[PDB]
């Protein structure tokens, strides 16, 4: 081996850490979640995969809410993500108790970027093995999203996907004009995108879980429900033939 | 040699060398020329502040630091351990003049900075200090100078180098340093020390010089420098 | 001599640490680049600003944070520990401010962080996180000044410099210009980082591709110059020049 | 000691007595219970001047942290929360009770009142000190929404006024500091810019 | 573009009747569009018609001041500036009276200071000064 | 590996984590379980082992308070230590809320819990799958949890040595479950363990534990004679 990928306190003859970039592989394994901040919300979509027939429908979620105002969605290690959910709850938590308001996410997002470069740090613990997004609206703060990774790293962004089909995902996302859309629109849009980078030959099964946090929900992150998720749906499938077409 | 007993400091080798300690002391000897000279009726320490190029500001970060009104402290290695350094032998000088309402004495300064170097020498997850500092103070009558090694242990000096050409520094200060030499004669020995291992020309603002009279410890103006450095030459 | 390598707290049989080394490297990972210049009254700190994608908030990208009210700083290197190093720094300046009652000088922030960055080089708890901070503020007493805060607890202060990929090339240009009439203006220092950063990079600016955060005397408040200020200054230097 | 806060459209008003006493004695005479905590809020102190000052400092210090942190000028809300929580936690060491005002961009023009316990109440116009209960009975009569940044001038003016000539604890000056958008103006009126029977 | 070319006609019936400077500046605008559009064709045309109008008037502390301008703008394009440069040396070899023509051909030299794309230019010009 | 499988670290350089994988191999050294539920119950039925003909069988289904029972699959040190911890939690919340502990919080905190081994150097992970049966307010559940730290909430799962026969047979059956009666549903679940047991061998009631929980029925396990009116009704291959 390297001799200098133990641990993620050691730097190789480089200035490169080696574990952040393993947990940066691992996390570039998994399905994929994207998320698009449209003008007056945000939408979250993930491709979870059902791997087996057994477990029942809503196992494994990978979209959380952290916080009232606040949607999570991961990618790696599901373990790992949950730990990460809960620490951003209770940083948020934490900030409401002290400061009395609900937390800003570009501060929840610095946080919780300071936290996985805390374990990044040592040579104690191991790097978080996955990446998750941030997702908020409010009236005076407006639509926000933000990326955290592995290595720590909190840029944000207008539209991000994470996961094994990453590229394809932001290149599918890129010829959007998401800065004028509605959420009522970029929802379907998610399910599209999904899934068209979706791979059903490789991942058998499937399953679209979908969130939104926008003016149409008064700055509150919740699941997108039945009926519209079943249209996005079936407005992706349709896409799906039309393109196939 | 001995390859395997080089990578622990709780660990003697066969024949008892404590081979990081040593090691220690060569990223010590691979540090900036430091001279000191004790004087008759003062000390003397000087040190090359040649900086890699213009645009470092060299009137910043000094090398030459003083630790009480009668003490102050030179060193050869790294500058960040030796910020540690002088920091830890202030706070020591403050504790021990709180307990005594007396400014402390040199050989206790160095004394208790030694045993700083030597808490930092003794475990496993712990870095020696890479720096050997020279400590130059006028307790009771007489001046004192004294050198500090990683090792935990200190010397007292009548003249010494340290750095990158301390044996030519050494074999200098035998020919020319004589005991009954007064401050002002042992300033211009400490800069011709300097000058016989300083590449480079020897300007005013890239040397740095600090006495150490009755009157206490003082870090000399760039102006005084550029004066003697004229004079000696 | 390869053993005495994977720790940062041995030393190699000639004195020397690698990890601290390495964590220079990881400074020169980023792959930007910061220039650093003091005027008679200013200080300019300009970054070279990548955002390869359409999708990612430049407003968020950044390498330009306030330390506080007075202090700016331009980070250089993995953007983890830049962050948390900014943290650290504001952290100590409000510290300082609590205790002592009055703004914390850029070098004794500068000397802060350069201790605790020297307290990882010796003990063995963290990684050396591998980032580089160039301070810019204005003190009463002395005027601006530009400082550096390497991963190593050297801290010198700088009458210009600049960290990164293309720090020497940088270094030399900046010399040259500095040994002919240092003296200079708002607008000439603006210039010459500018001109530092066009060079050594092989590339002309457009006014989005870098960012710029200025302190002057008699403005002593850290302001990160914004695109229509940026393009004048490109577009009136270049014409002018 | 008397404090006073009044609330305008845009900004808010703060008014505060300037004696200090230790007993009988004036210790201090002109006294500066405003306080700026970041730059546009403020508070005014009343109770133990240490335990006061030290709240002060320690919630001058979070917020100025909390601001550079967020790069957004800090709430009125989060400042008086900050208060709020150091003196509920401290409610049996802390004999300090503090009237936060000021303007942010959200809600500008706020007055909260942390008394002596934990409170935290927002009000049009806030009174607190030893001498507020007499100025505190005539402002329940002669306040009147929708005062502008002259009228609450004078208002809170003549209610210190009316708290100094009646109360032994307080007296000396009348400072006042007015905050809006454009900034905080700071004057005092010291023997004869302030009411003279009322 | 040809819209730019027919616009440009009147602006050179203008110079013709007398114009100083406004005709310059009209140009020099058109110019600075084109070039941040990122057009060579509009710049090299641009380029060309305006020391050409110069040449075509007296021009004198004239001509030098616009080929220092075009020359020293922003990013100008490469092509842009290799036709303007040819332009003005085909422009230059037509000319008379030395103890004034030096002033142009130091003007083209310090303009073409050393360019890659301009070596030859430089060369010739060079050549031709020597002569001189 | 061989240097990326000493300690749950170290990642791999394949974006890989060995030691959890190890651990999820640990799960597969116990016996077959399999769990299951109705619209109003919760069963779960494990394959006692037996160290020797004299000794008892393992006991392989614990009881967690009245509404919840566990069934383990590997280490029996962290079965015991999961199990107290468990039972922990559900005193505490009982003790704190007059209600019992909803099954998907019991099992979220078990998650944590289990995680946080699966990071830092100072232990290992947990060597033990649970199948959690429980009855809430919601409705019947079962739960499975992997050394991973990760959990599934299944509608019929098993674990265990010999697991994909029993598994298989309740991807095939599941269509049935919902709609049955508790008779039903635990000869469902023993025709599981019968699939994944060898062919010579067959349930009896020594070797046979069934948990079950449900609306008005707190978690009982039936074990030796208790299982005869289960077995004993149970057709015959």
């Amino acid at each position: 081996g390297t001799g200098y990928d133990l641990s993620a306190s050691t730097f190789s003859p480089d200035g490169r850490v080696f574990q952040v970039e393993y947990a940066m592989k691992a996390v570039e394994n998994s399905s994929t979640a994207i998320g698009i901040r449209c003008k007056d919300g945000v939408v979250f979509g993930v491709e979870k995969l059902v791997l087996s027939k057994l477990y029942e429908e809503g196992s494994n979620k990978r979209l959380f809410n952290v916080d009232r105002h606040v949607g999570m969605a991961v990618a790696g290690l599901l373990a790992d993500a949950r730990s990460l959910a809960d620490i951003a709850r209770e940083e948020a938590s934490n900030f409401r108790s002290n400061f009395g308001y609900n937390i800003p996410l570009k501060h929840l997002a610095d946080r919780v970027a300071m936290y996985v470069h805390a374990y990044t740090l040592y040579s104690a613990v191991r790097p978080f093995g996955c990446s998750f997004m941030l997702g908020s609206y409010s009236v005076n703060d407006g639509a926000q999203l933000y990326m955290i990774d592995p290595s720590g790293v909190s840029y944000g962004y207008w539209g991000c996907a994470i996961g094994k089909a990453r590229q394809a995902a932001k290149t599918e996302i890129e010829k959007l004009q998401m800065k004028e859309m509605t959420c009522r629109d970029i929802v379907k849009e998610v399910a599209k995108i999904i899934y068209i980078v979706h791979d059903e030959v490789k991942d058998k099964a499937f399953e679209l879980e979908l969130s939104w946090v926008g003016e149409l929900t008064n700055g509150r992150h919740e699941i997108v429900p039945k009926d519209i998720r079943e249209e996005a749906e079936k407005y992706a499938k349709e896409s799906l033939k039309e393109e196939d077409e | 040699a001995e390859r395997g007993y080089s990578f622990s400091l709780t660990t003697f080798s066969p024949s008892g060398k404590l081979v990081q300690i040593e090691y220690a002391l060569a990223a010590v000897a691979g540090g900036a020329p430091s001279v000191g000279i004790k004087a008759a009726n003062g000390v003397v320490l000087a040190t090359e502040k040649k900086q890699k190029s213009i645009l470092y500001d060299e009137r910043s970060v000094h090398k030459v630091e003083p630790i009480t009104k009668h003490i102050g402290l030179v060193y050869s290695g790294m500058g960040p351990d030796y910020r540690v350094l002088v920091h830890r032998a202030r706070k020591l000088a403050q504790q021990y003049y709180l307990v005594y309402q007396e400014p402390i004495p040199t050989a206790q300064l160095v004394q208790r900075v030694a045993s700083v170097m030597q808490e930092y020498t003794q475990s496993g997850g712990v870095r020696p200090f890479g720096v050997s500092l020279l400590i130059c103070g006028w307790n009771e009558g007489r001046p004192y100078l004294f050198q500090s090694d990683p090792s935990g242990a200190y010397f007292a000096w009548k003249a010494t180098a340290m750095g990158k050409n301390y044996v030519n520094g050494k074999t200098f200060l035998e020919k020319r340093y004589n005991e009954d030499l007064e401050l002002e004669d042992a300033i211009h020995t400490a800069i011709l020390t300097l000058k016989e291992s300083f590449e480079g020309q020897m300007t005013e603002d890239n040397i740095e010089v600090g006495i150490c009279n009755e009157a206490g410890f003082r870090r000399l103006t760039p102006t005084e420098v550029k004066d003697y450095l004229a004079a000696i030459a | 001599s390869a053993g005495f390598d994977r720790h940062i707290t041995i030393f190699s049989p000639e004195g020397r640490l690698y990890q601290v080394e390495y964590a220079f490297k990881a400074i020169n990972q980023g792959g930007l680049t910061s220039v650093a210049v003091r005027g008679k009254d200013c200080a300019v700190i300009v970054t070279q600003k990548k955002v390869p994608d359409k999708l990612l908030d430049s407003s968020t990208v950044t390498h330009l944070f306030k330390i506080t009210e007075n202090i700016g700083c331009v980070m250089t290197g993995m953007t983890a520990d830049s962050r948390s190093q900014v943290q650290r720094a504001r952290y100590e300046a409000a510290n300082w401010k609590y205790k002592y009652g009055y703004e914390i000088p850029v070098d004794m922030l500068c000397k802060r962080i350069a201790d605790i960055s020297q307290v990882y080089t010796q003990n063995a708890e963290m990684r050396p996180l591998g980032c580089c901070m160039i301070l810019i503020g204005i003190d009463e007493e002395q005027g601006p000044q530009v400082y550096k805060c390497d991963p190593a607890g050297y801290y010198c202060g700088f009458k210009a410099t600049a960290a990164g990929v293309k720090q020497t090339e940088s270094t030399s240009f900046l010399e040259k210009k500095v040994k002919k009439k240092f003296d200079w203006t708002f607008e000439q220092t603006v210039e010459t980082a500018i001109t530092c950063l066009s060079t050594v990079l092989s590339i002309d600016f457009k006014p989005s591709e870098i960012e710029v955060g200025v302190v002057t005397v008699e403005n002593p408040k850290f302001r990160i110059l914004t695109e229509a200020e940026i393009d004048a200054h490109l577009v009136a230097l270049a014409e002018r020049d | 000691t008397t404090i006073m806060a009044v609330q305008f459209d845009g900004g808010v008003v703060l008014g505060a007595d300037s004696r200090t006493t230790t007993g009988s004695y004036i210790a201090n005479r002109v006294t500066d219970k405003l306080t700026p905590i970041h730059d546009r809020i403020f508070c005014c102190r009343s109770g133990s001047a240490a335990d006061t000052q030290a709240v002060a400092d320690a919630v001058t210090y979070q917020l100025g942290f909390h601001s550079i942190e967020l790069n957004e000028p800090p709430l009125v809300h989060t400042a008086a929360s900050l208060f709020k929580e150091m003196c509920y936690r401290y409610r049996e060491d802390l004999m300090a009770g503090i009237i936060i005002a000021g303007w942010d961009p959200q809600e500008g023009g706020q007055v909260y009142s942390v008394p002596m316990g934990g409170m935290m109440v927002r009000q049009s116009f806030a009174i607190g000190g030893s001498g507020s209960s007499y100025i505190y009975g005539y402002v329940d009569a002669t306040y009147r929404e929708g005062m502008t940044k002259e009228e609450c001038l004078q208002f809170t003016a003549n209610a210190l006024a009316l708290a100094m000539e009646r109360d032994g604890s307080s007296g000396g000056v009348i400072r006042l500091a007015a905050i809006a958008e454009s900034g905080v103006e700071r004057q005092v009126l010291l023997g004869d810019q302030i009411p003279k029977f009322a | 573009s040809a819209t730019v070319d027919q616009r440009l006609p009147e602006c050179a019936k203008l110079a013709k009747e007398g114009r100083l400077q406004e005709v310059i500046e009209t140009l020099l605008s058109l110019e600075k569009q084109t070039r941040t559009a990122s057009d060579m064709v509009s710049t090299s045309r641009i380029l060309v018609a305006v020391v050409k109008m110069c040449y075509e008037a007296k021009e004198w502390d004239l001509l030098n001041e616009n080929i220092m301008l075009l020359s020293k703008r922003r990013s100008q394009l490469k092509q842009a500036v290799a036709k303007m440069v040819q332009q003005c040396c085909t422009y230059v070899e037509e000319i008379t009276d030395l103890p004034i023509k030096l002033r142009l051909i130091d003007t083209l030299r310090m303009v073409t200071e050393g360019k890659i794309y301009v070596e030859i230019e430089r060369a010739r010009l060079t050549k031709t000064l020597a002569t001189i | 590996r061989n240097q990326y499988d000493n300690d749950v670290t170290v990642w791999s350089p394949q974006g890989r984590i060995h030691q959890i994988e190890y651990a999820m191999e640990a799960v597969k050294q116990g016996s077959a379980t399999v769990g299951l539920k109705s619209k109003t119950h919760a069963v779960l039925v494990a394959l006692k082992r037996a160290q020797s003909e004299l000794a008892a069988h393992q006991k392989k289904i614990l009881h967690v308070d009245n509404h919840i029972g566990i069934s383990i699959a590997g280490l029996t040190a962290d079965a015991r230590l999961l199990c107290n911890f468990m039972r922990q939690e559900c005193l505490d919340s009982r003790f704190v809320f007059d209600r019992p502990l909803p099954v998907s919080r019991l099992v979220s905190l078990i998650g944590s819990k289990t995680q946080i081994p699966t990071q830092r150097y100072g232990r290992r992970p947990y060597g033990v799958g649970l199948l959690i049966a429980g009855y809430d307010d919601m409705g019947p559940h079962i739960f499975q949890t992997c050394p991973s730290a990760n959990y599934f909430d299944c509608r019929a799962m098993s674990i265990g040595a010999r697991s994909q026969s029993a598994r298989t047979y309740l991807e095939r059956h599941m269509s049935e479950f919902m709609e049955c009666n508790l008779n039903e549903l635990v000869k469902h679940g023993l025709r599981a363990l019968r699939e994944t047991l060898p062919a010579e061998q067959d349930l009896t009631t020594k070797n046979v534990s069934i948990g079950i929980v449900g609306k008005d029925l707190e978690f009982t396990i039936y074990d030796d004679d208790d299982v005869s009116p289960f077995l004993e009704g149970l057709e015959e291959r």
